[PDB]
């Protein structure tokens, strides 16, 4: 029935303050109100005009939000649903998680449920937040914990972004991913992980920016979502619900992270350009270039894929696109389960920003497929966390906050298990 | 968020000085007057280093420190002397000293109070207060002994907030007194103990800048506060202008320190004296070009972070930076992952079209810290000149208390070039 | 290839149908628990309630050398105030012993002449 | 900030007489009154006048009396000039007990007349006579006495070492010993001036075959301007007495600094290398003894004139190239060099020329003890037969107190040795 | 700083009164009147030798005494007999003695009191008093023995100031009293007790002098008394004229007697009767020209105090006078360094261009005590001509208590020729 989406942290905000825009412009909600049930999944019709979300965006410092009480859509939303915190997280999950969360959680954790209150019969929250990074790692450990409190069965999933060297981490980000993914693995139910090298390797080799921005980047992620969502905005079949989500993809509790491919990404300017087939975007979208987590799973194995389109598409193509990729391709599914392939068509053409740097596109896919080679970026933190731990790099900043070495160890350990966990499911 | 300045002790006050003369005129301050010239940006975060009084005036949140009238009289009738608030300032009168011991115990003591209580109305007025930087020699007395006495006060009344400090070590070349190793060892402890980053402005290297490279025979105290004063704005840059970082001043310290013994950065300018970018990283990152006697080389890095500055393509800079750790990629410690972090703001310097600034965490510091240390257990063998401060009320053991603490420190940074 | 397709679901704007195309082959969070949360506020303020405790230490060690600094001086000269005074009486008993011990013989080589003079007077 | 000058007997008063008056050809005071920086040795009284901070005390009128004469009459007060009827006798024993006692409250009362209109005084230059009725005597009990009434404020001696020809008294070896012994433990810094040096150099340099005081003092006057000017001007070399000292001593034991003058030549322009290099050279010493044989333990240079550092770091380059550098073991190689822009005025009469510019280095060598011995040997010498000790008895003072004394010269030279490497 | 003078019996009266005119006429005083004279200097010090009464006059400080009228009356009626002030002369009427026991007992305590309140005037009218100086004879009585009585009375008023007296030592040839060995010892005890110096004019040196290197056949007491007022000219300058040394007069006691017991020197003047420097020298250490019947060579010398005197070069003076304590550099202790210390005055005496005289602490000295003790343990053996005194009340071990007294001054002195 309904849905709340919970912005924490700077990645967090922006991410969805770009989210929430392609959201308006989809089903046409001009910024200040109102349009001249459906999409109520994701709106609440309120006061006898105005639209408004079921949002709550929340950051330790001001600066970013402010900036959201400033630009249009300053109307958009209700004063209360953005809460902001004066001082800083300060770059680590210690602060943000214990010292200087702990203050500001009482008054979100009763907001949220100020907006859960006018919803008959809520389905769950999904949550944006950045991997490594203050207040994205900390606070958003500590709201997913006492959700779980709150609200007992209702479903959490989370978007995540996993960080990388070139767009600006900090030398710490690794420690609090390895953090934040262990506390808040067992209380997500499914989670998207979005690889912020991916996203910046997309610009360049398609929209062909020498410098990609954040709002350049944002912009982009801004449609896989719009696209995974989308189904439960809109409704009709695959992923009309937040439980059919995980039923969909994750087979194991381990909270698994499917990696997302989006279909045609392509610069205006070449936008008068061809109509790009049904059969090409789907074989797009088995191309590691394309993907939204640098990796490769032509070395791995799939165990559950799926097709999300949008737009002008008969399944007859649908059908036969699937064929031929799968030919000359590699299927690789693993031992013990089917060759998934749960197609969902959403009739609704993929609208996409006025000045954006991406065209007006006939029709879009999205596969979302749970491998076993997305745990090559497990990988990856690993290294960098186990080879910086190796000295106690900068954990005195965290034992200074109030952490244990203890949790350090205790929080590896699980990353441990789990990439045991995702090779072990290999044949 | 919003930061004090405390600025101490003859040599701290004329550096600073410049300091503030040369960033006013970066954000276009007149001697009392507010902006004045084209740019629009500059006045973002003009709150971080000025609290703005009555009318349109500007300000800074600046606080003045010393035990003899004079130096500070040289401010006021001076460069932006206008600009400074009146009963900011605290002068001392008494004896100065040139005696750690005068300014952290006896002399020092006396001040102290109204100083920390001027420092208290400043910091209260600030809407969300950062912290403190403080200007100041290690050698000498008046700011190397009351200085390293004011910070010990400011932690305590503000653990809280973080301790950044800009201290100039003392060399053998360019110094009025013999004293200075038993000045220098006695704060450096202190140093390493309440502040979270301090930034080592070698004097040593200084000269050697001046002469060594860039032809001027007799280096004044002038061209050579001209250095301190031009790195000391590049240093601040991104917590003073753009919308890029931002910089917590924390997240800095976060990020550059991986070792709570508060890590001495060596800082290093590009263009110099009073540019096509790979030709300018290739010196920022020269010995010839730090702004501390080393070399790294004899050293691994532990971190790294530039600032760039002018009208350049961020392209060839993420290009050349990484070109740097390449061509030296075995002098940046491999157990720290992306340890170089690189910040380009587009806003020119004095002069200079193109600029860039570097801090550097790095274990060749030890080499500093050791040569100062050489010449302290050099003096305190047969107790040198020491007589001048037992009489002051210090004890013989508190000498060696500071000695010990201080080869540790060198025995540290000396472990860490490990695997 | 040869796959068969089942659908589940036809929506208004929508349709969703799966498509098998190999046989597979095979065969509490804690409420409570916000008591790990405030052990960490106790631990913290145990870090700062210390370089405090350890702090206010060095600042009454200041009060020590400014005050060995006073009573340092205090003792040299009312020490080498009275090393002078009695050493200036050591003077003054001594010269005055000594012009009062040339009199002493002077006023008898002088009262022998006196009752040696009055021994001429039963003499001559 | 201020500056107390006190001129004890004779030879303290004469010396102060000519470089008071060389401060004032300096300072251009015209001697009857006037014409801060100044002020740390003048006093701006009435709406007119410039008086120094000094006060000039003798144990008979004579030469005060000749100062209240000649101009400069009217430049003092007539109260900083204390004098005293009966004569010192030219023994320790006389002037620190007997005839002084009767003056010291009245000189001691004075000069903390002096001390009240100084915001922040900064201590006392003294000059007097190391031989010598109350030089000695008097002296030492003045310092005793000044370092009760001043705690802190530090003491800087100016004292006259003796010698055979400038003639002396033969009792000079007892009283020399004697004060130093007093008198050491309440200095915080002494510049001896050796009578037999400054005779010399007037031969050699200034060709006079037999120097007067009148012709000794002049040069000494500048020597002393010298040392001070630095405190005087105000901000270049030595500021605030302590940063002087700290500069010089190391140990306690109130170490005596050698002092070395740079150009003397007679009237009727020298290089900046040459000069310096004329540092190092005995001869022109202030102290008769050597330190190609000792060692030095802090160098300082006091230039005057004008100087740019540019050459007096080339001439310290070269100077130490070929020569004796003999630095000892664990101390720097100092070199505190402090330069005064303000040339170097002499007097209009006077023997010696204008110059361009001129150096004073002041070193504590461990040889400046060689001094200490040529005293030493003729006080044992004379000692050893109880000599003219009878004369000092009479006037109340101990055997002992002559024991006692030449047993501190016995450990001072100990001392000054064991610095040695 | 100013002193008295006393005068008294036969010989002292006619010895002073040729100094007084002798001096009175360096300083250009008339009978009575005051200056006349081109000269200035003069008058600085007049005042340490004349107190000056009504109008200009100018009156010396000077007391007669004696114990027959005659030999005052001689003075009176003489060369400057109206100079002296008139109250001033004590007269003594009864029997003169010629026998000391008389002197200094009997006739002269009689007298004592009112020559002792008149001392009393002159010196507590005196500004600042510095001790008294006065002749007399050791042979004879009236001024051996109440000259030794005088002083043993001053002594005790007058502790604090010092002696000095001038006391002719008499001699076998050129005397009137086969007693005067008697009359010399008793007084040689008294002046060895209570005075401080001591200068010996030996009469037996005199004769010497005038007869042996003069040839002057019968010797006067005129020509004579002409040698002695030289000299006592000469031993003065310094405290009666420039300002070279000023002279304490105790500076000369303390200076020139290193032992207590008040060591007696020996004089020596340089041209003689009634001079190239080099030449001046070699006679003034001769003992061919010494005032006391002694020969320094027969014994070293304690210390010596030299006065030059005319237009003459000090370069010269100080090159011989290092020449004499060279050629003869055996002669002079070296266990006193400094020892043999020159003056030079420029106001030439009497008739001489050039002038010099000669002070000399020398155990030499012994041999004038052993000749007179010689004459008086030759004659009190068969106790001689003793009945005298016996008689006007002494005690007979009186005088081997004397005789005691005197032999150890010998016994002393040969004892400080030592090493
Ligand atoms: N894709 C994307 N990544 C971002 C964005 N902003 C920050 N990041 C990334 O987020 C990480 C840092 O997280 P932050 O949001 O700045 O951390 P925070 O504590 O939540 O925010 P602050 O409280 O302002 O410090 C780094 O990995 C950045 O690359 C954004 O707008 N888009
Ligand atoms: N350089 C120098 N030395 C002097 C001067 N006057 C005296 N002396 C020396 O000083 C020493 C004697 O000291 P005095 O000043 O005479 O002794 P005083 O007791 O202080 O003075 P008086 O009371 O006059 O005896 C000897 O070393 C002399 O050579 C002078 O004017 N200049
Ligand atoms: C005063 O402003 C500065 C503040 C900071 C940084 C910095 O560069 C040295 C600054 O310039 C001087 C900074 C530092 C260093 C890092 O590690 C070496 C880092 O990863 C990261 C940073 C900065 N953060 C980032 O670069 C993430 S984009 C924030 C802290
Ligand atoms: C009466 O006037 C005299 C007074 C004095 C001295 C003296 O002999 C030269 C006199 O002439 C007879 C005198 C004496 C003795 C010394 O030692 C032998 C001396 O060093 C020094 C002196 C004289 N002083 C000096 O030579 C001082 S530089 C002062 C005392
Ligand atoms: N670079 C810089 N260093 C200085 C300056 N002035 C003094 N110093 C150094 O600081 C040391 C002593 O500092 P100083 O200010 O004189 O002592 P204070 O009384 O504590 O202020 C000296 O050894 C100098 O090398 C200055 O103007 N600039
Ligand atoms: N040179 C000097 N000696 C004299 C003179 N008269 C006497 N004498 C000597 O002094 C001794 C005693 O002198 P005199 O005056 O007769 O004794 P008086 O009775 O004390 O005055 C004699 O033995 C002579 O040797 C004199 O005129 N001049
Ligand atoms: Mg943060
Ligand atoms: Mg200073
Ligand atoms: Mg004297």
């Amino acid at each position: 029935r309904e849905c709340i989406s919970i912005h924490v942290g700077q990645a967090g905000v922006q991410i969805g303050n770009a989210c929430w825009e392609l959201y308006c412009l989809e089903h046409g909600i001009q910024p200040d109100g109102q349009m001249p049930d459906s999409f109520n999944t994701f709106f609440s019709e309120t006061g006898a005009g105005k639209h408004v979300p079921r949002a709550v965006f929340v950051d330790l410092e001001p600066t970013v939000i402010d900036e959201v009480r400033t630009g249009t859509y300053r109307q958009l939303f209700h004063p209360e649903q953005l809460i902001t915190g004066k001082e800083d997280a300060a770059n680590n999950y210690a602060r943000g998680h214990y010292t200087i969360g702990k203050e500001i959680i009482d008054l979100v954790l009763d907001r949220i449920r100020k907006l859960a209150d006018q919803c008959t019969g809520l389905q769950g929250f999904s949550v944006f937040h950045s991997f490594g990074g203050g207040t994205g790692s900390g606070f958003t450990s500590l709201l997913m914990e006492r959700l779980s409190v709150d609200y007992g069965k209702k479903s959490k999933l989370e978007f995540s972004i996993y960080p990388a060297p070139q767009v600006s981490t900090a030398v710490v980000e690794p420690y609090n991913s390895i953090l934040t993914t262990h506390t808040t693995l067992e209380h997500s139910d499914c989670a998207f992980m979005v690889d912020n090298e991916a996203i910046y390797d997309i610009c360049r080799r398609n929209l062909d920016i020498e410098r990609p921005t954040y709002t350049n980047l944002n912009r982009l992620i801004g449609q896989i979502v719009s696209s995974i969502t989308a189904s439960l905005r809109f409704d009709g079949a695959l992923n009309v619900d937040l439980t059919e989500f995980q039923t969909n993809l994750v087979p194991y509790p381990r909270i698994h992270f499917p990696l997302a491919t989006y279909a045609p990404v392509i610069s205006a300017e070449k936008a008068y350009h061809e109509q790009l087939s049904v059969a090409e975007i789907t074989n797009a979208c088995f191309e590691p270039a394309n993907q939204m987590v640098k990796c490769d799973p032509r070395h791995g194995k799939y165990m559950a894929c799926c097709l999300l389109y949008r737009g002008d598409v008969v399944p007859k193509d649908v059908n036969a696109a699937i064929a031929t990729i799968k030919t000359k391709r590699t299927i690789q599914f693993v031992d013990w389960c089917p060759t998934g392939f749960k197609v969902g068509i959403n009739y609704e053409p993929p609208t996409v920003v006025p000045g954006g740097d991406l065209a007006k596109v006939q029709r879009a896919v999205c596969m979302l497929s749970n491998t076993t080679a997305i745990a090559e970026a497990w990988a990856r933190l690993d290294h960098k966390f186990d080879l910086m731990y190796a000295k106690r790099a900068f954990v005195h900043w965290y034992v200074g906050e109030g952490m244990e070495e203890g949790e350090f160890s205790e929080a590896r350990e699980d990353m441990a298990a789990l990439e045991k966990d995702y090779e072990e499911v290999g044949v | 968020r919003e930061i004090v300045h405390i600025q101490a002790g003859q040599c701290g006050n004329q550096i600073g000085a410049k300091f503030w003369e040369v960033i006013s005129d970066e954000h276009g301050i007149d001697p009392t007057g507010s902006y004045h010239g084209d740019s629009d940006l500059q006045l973002e975060r003009i709150n971080v280093y000025y609290n703005e009084a009555a009318g349109n005036k500007y300000v800074p949140r600046a606080i003045l420190v010393d035990l003899e009238p004079g130096t500070m009289d040289s401010v006021r009738s001076g460069p932006f002397g206008q600009i400074f608030r009146p009963d900011n300032f605290v002068f001392g009168q008494s004896g100065a000293g040139n005696n750690w011991a005068k300014g952290h115990y006896t002399e020092g003591a006396e001040l102290v109070d109204s100083v920390l209580d001027v420092v208290r109305k400043e910091s209260e007025s600030c809407d969300c207060l950062q912290g403190f930087q403080l200007t100041h020699s290690l050698g000498g007395g008046t700011g190397s002994g009351m200085g390293t006495l004011l910070i010990s006060k400011i932690r305590e009344e503000y653990p809280d907030r973080i301790m950044n400090t800009f201290s100039v070590v003392p060399s053998p070349k360019v110094s009025d007194t013999v004293v200075e190793p038993y000045n220098a060892t006695l704060s450096v402890h202190q140093l390493v103990e309440n502040t979270d980053e301090t930034y080592c402005i070698d004097n040593e290297a200084l000269y050697d800048i001046c002469f060594r490279t860039l032809k001027l025979t007799t280096p004044t105290y002038g061209d050579l506060n001209h250095l301190v004063s031009a790195t000391m704005s590049g240093v601040t840059t991104c917590l003073r202008f753009p919308g890029q970082l931002n910089a917590d001043l924390r997240k800095l310290a976060v990020n550059m320190v991986p070792f709570p013994r508060l890590h001495f950065f060596m800082p290093g300018f590009a263009p110099l004296t009073s540019l096509t970018v790979p030709e300018l990283t290739q010196q920022m990152f020269d010995a010839k070009n730090m702004m501390a006697a080393c070399d790294p080389r004899h050293g691994r890095y532990l971190t790294v972070a530039a600032v760039f500055r002018g009208r350049m393509s961020m392209k060839e800079v993420d290009e050349q930076m990484l070109n740097v750790q390449n061509k030296n990629s075995s002098y940046f410690v491999e157990w720290i992952p992306n340890n170089v972090k690189t910040a380009v703001c587009d806003i020119p310097p004095r002069g200079l079209k193109m600029s860039a600034t570097f801090i550097g965490n790095s274990t060749a510091i030890q080499e500093l810290f050791k040569r100062i240390s050489e010449q302290f257990t050099a003096m305190f063998r047969r107790k040198a000149f020491l007589h001048w401060y037992t009489g002051e009320g210090m004890d013989e053991m508190e000498f060696t208390e500071a000695e010990s603490n201080m080869n540790d420190l060198v025995s540290e940074y000396q472990q860490y070039q490990d695997a | 290839a040869d796959m068969e397709v089942i659908e589940l679901n036809k929506c208004t704007s929508g349709q969703s149908f799966e498509v098998i195309l190999k046989p597979p082959s095979f065969d509490p969070s804690l409420e409570e628990i916000q008591k790990k949360l405030e052990a960490a506020e106790e631990r913290r303020k145990y870090q700062e309630a210390e370089l405090l405790k350890h702090l206010a230490e060095k600042r009454e060690h200041e009060r020590e050398v400014i005050q060995k600094a006073i009573e340092e001086n205090n003792n040299f000269i009312k020490m080498a105030k009275e090393k002078l005074a009695q050493k200036m009486e050591s003077n003054k008993e001594n010269r005055e012993a000594h012009l009062a011990a040339m009199l002493e013989r002077l006023q008898e080589k002088d009262k022998h002449a006196e009752e040696v003079r009055k021994n001429k007077e039963l003499k001559e």
